[PDB]
């Protein structure tokens, strides 16, 4: 759920680049966001996955654990 | 004589900005905040009744 959310929100900041995206291409007022905004956005896709990605890598070790631990006891 | 005048053609167009039009305008003012706004809380609600709701 965090990380669909997040996801939406990252997917809502592309939207407000393209519904603007003629100011923010043309104006030069605005150029700070137009070459920082990847920027962020990476970082924050980062944030997005590493998270999900670490998440699913404990999850597995956790489940190949107790199946190995409780062969083991039987 | 003066009758007997013509027109010159005129040119087709003059030059069009591909990245400005009237609903995104490329530079800012208070006037376009200004029809979002009044866009938003809508119209005067002019009431058509002799007296007040309240
Ligand atoms: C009380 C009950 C509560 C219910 C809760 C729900 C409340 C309602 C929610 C309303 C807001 C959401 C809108 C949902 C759609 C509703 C339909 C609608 O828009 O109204 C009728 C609307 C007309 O509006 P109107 O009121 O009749 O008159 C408007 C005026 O004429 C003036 O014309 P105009 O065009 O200037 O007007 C624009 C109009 C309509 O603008 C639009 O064009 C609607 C499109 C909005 C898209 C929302 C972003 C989704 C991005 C795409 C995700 C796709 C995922 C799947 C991908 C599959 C493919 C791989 O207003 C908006 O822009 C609405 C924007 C809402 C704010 C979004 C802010 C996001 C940042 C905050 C994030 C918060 C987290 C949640 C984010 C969730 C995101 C998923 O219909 C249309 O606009 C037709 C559009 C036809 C062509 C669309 C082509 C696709 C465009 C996609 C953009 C792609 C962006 C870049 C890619 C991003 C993906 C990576
Ligand atoms: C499960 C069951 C549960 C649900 C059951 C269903 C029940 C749902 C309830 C719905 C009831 C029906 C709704 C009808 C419309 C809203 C009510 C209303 O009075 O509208 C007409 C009323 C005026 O009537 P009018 O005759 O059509 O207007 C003629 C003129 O244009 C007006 O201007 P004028 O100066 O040219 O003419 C004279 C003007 C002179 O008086 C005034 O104009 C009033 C001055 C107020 C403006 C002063 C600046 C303050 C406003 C700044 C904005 C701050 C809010 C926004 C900022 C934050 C963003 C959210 O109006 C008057 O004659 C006296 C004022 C009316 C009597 C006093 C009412 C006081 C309370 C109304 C405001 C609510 C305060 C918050 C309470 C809620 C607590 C959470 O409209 C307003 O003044 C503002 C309405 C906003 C009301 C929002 C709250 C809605 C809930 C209503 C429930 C009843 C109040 C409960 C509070 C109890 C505290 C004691």
């Amino acid at each position: 759920a965090t990380a669909l959310y997040k996801s939406s929100a990252l997917a809502g900041n592309l939207f407000l680049y393209a519904y603007n995206y003629n100011n923010f291409t043309a104006n030069i007022r605005l150029r700070t966001m137009r070459y920082l905004f990847p920027v962020v956005s990476l970082a924050i896709f980062g944030n997005i996955y590493w998270d999900y990605r670490s998440q699913l890598v404990k999850v597995n070790l956790f489940d190949e654990y107790i199946q190995a631990r409780a062969q083991e006891l039987v | 004589k003066e009758n007997t005048g013509s027109m010159k053609k005129p040119m087709a167009k003059a030059y069009e900005h591909p990245y400005n039009s009237e609903h995104h305008p490329l530079n800012f003012s208070a006037v376009k905040i200004a029809e979002t706004f009044h866009d938003f809380i809508g119209p005067e609600q002019v009431s058509p009744h002799y007296e007040s709701f309240a």
